[PDB]
């Protein structure tokens, strides 16, 4: 098999550039197959933006080609999107992809947002009189929430955006002979390197 | 640029059965066409290449057939895993392009929501804020309405509600609801009610606490 | 595969 695994910053500025890593493990990708980016869309659209080939031979999407660059480093075995001129319609979700017999292979996906509003950390507010956290006014989209260190399996409601920044919430259901013992939700936000505790 | 029609865009099945998504292109893609899976947690996966040809792994279950503009993908005895998000892609011709997705739910009993009301916390108030939360949670089906009474007066604004994607463990939705208000006009007012309407109950559940 | 019996590869993608 092959394994993919995109990196790079999850907040872009507009009219700056995007730019991704993809790491390829488990086969050369000078061996054979087109190394792809695509991307999905807030409202769960795909568009497929390019491939550079096991070759090193480049396609591009006509609707992105003056705007795009695909490349590789064949000695870390790595290939690289760059999107430059960015829109806030540049928001998506990127995915870099093994094209042969199909599209067998798929990395987990970045999310790219592309904003001119400013970085901010969350603000954890307890949930007590089932339980829970509320997670506000947090840019842009990263967080997640774990609670009793795994031990509770618990809803994950998805991010609105309420004044330009973020509001998450989430929940768990315990019988009542505990909250009695004790119930903490870890709730962490990696693009602040804030783990922002709380905590009854 | 190459249009492929997705069929159906939803479907609420059950374990066991058997079930066919179709793709019609707007030109022949002389079978260039593959099919792909994306459960949640957002993992896409290879299912098909060239109309019927299973990727490494992929259980008999899935199969596909089709010719010229038009294409299906059947999947027989459906089972937990299967529920998914699934789409078509042609490759036929550049650029490369993708049907709308197909989403596959599990059908399930009716179930009446379990609702849970939750104060401003302390640490808000400071701040200048006071958002009041309500829990509805684990019901079926999705559709459900909540509204919001301070001092029996019904809020439409500053509300904000955001439901889960099907329960991975008994089908069933939750949804959230804030209610968010200055500290001073929250500190103005008594009675914060969530009140919850589905095609189950008669009445409405009603959930309150009086700032007493 | 498709129409006839013919595979072929473009830029190591197997098309009909």
């Amino acid at each position: 098999d092959v394994q993919l695994q995109e990196s790079g910053p999850s907040l872009v500025k507009p009219s700056q550039s995007l730019s991704l890593t993809c790491t390829v493990t488990g086969y050369s990708i000078t061996s054979d197959f087109a190394w792809n980016w695509i991307r999905q869309f807030p409202g769960n659209k795909l568009e497929w933006m390019g491939y550079i080939s096991y070759s090193g031979n480049t396609r591009y999407n006509p609707s992105l080609k003056s705007r795009i660059s695909i490349t590789r480093d064949t000695s870390s075995n790595q290939f690289f999107l760059q999107l430059n001129s960015v829109t806030i319609e540049d928001t998506a979700t990127y995915y870099c992809v093994t094209a042969g017999r199909g599209f067998p292979y798929w990395g987990q996906g970045t999310l790219v947002t592309v904003s001119a509003a400013k970085t901010t950390p969350p603000s954890v507010y307890p949930l007590a009189p089932t339980l829970g956290c509320l997670v506000k006014g947090y840019f842009p989209e990263s967080v997640t929430v774990t609670a009793n260190s795994g031990s509770l399996s618990v809803h994950t409601f998805p991010a609105l955006l309420q004044s330009d920044l973020y509001t998450m919430s989430s929940s768990v259901t315990v019988p009542s002979s505990t909250w009695s013992e004790t119930v903490t939700c870890s709730v962490a936000h990696p693009a602040s390197s804030t783990t922002v505790d709380k905590k009854a | 640029d190459i249009l492929m029609t997705q069929s159906p865009s939803s479907m609420s099945v059950s374990l066991g059965d058997t079930v066919s998504i179709t793709c019609h292109s707007s030109q022949d893609i002389n079978s260039n066409i593959g099919w792909l899976q994306q459960k949640p947690g957002k993992s896409f996966k290879g299912l098909i290449y060239h109309g019927t040809n299973l990727d490494d792994e992929v259980p008999s279950r899935f199969s596909g057939s089709g010719s010229g503009a038009d294409y299906s993908l059947t999947i027989s005895s459906l089972e937990s895993e299967d529920f998914a998000d699934y789409y078509c892609v042609q490759y036929a011709q550049f650029p490369w392009t993708f049907g709308g997705g197909t989403k596959l739910e599990i059908k399930r009993a009716d179930a009446a929501p379990t609702v849970s009301i939750f104060p401003p916390s302390s640490e808000q108030l400071t701040s200048g804020g006071a958002s009041v939360v309500c829990f509805l949670n684990n019901f079926y089906p999705k559709d459900i309405n909540v509204k919001w009474k301070i001092d029996g007066s019904e809020r439409q604004n500053g509300v904000l509600n955001s439901w889960t994607d099907q329960d991975s463990k008994d089908s069933t939705y939750s949804m959230s609801s804030t209610l968010t208000l200055t500290k001073d006009e929250y500190e103005r007012h008594n009675s914060y009610t969530c009140e919850a309407t589905h095609k189950t109950s008669t009445s409405p559940i009603v959930k309150s606490f009086n700032r007493n | 595969c498709g129409a006839d019996s013919y595979e072929m590869e473009e830029d190591g993608v197997r098309k009909c």
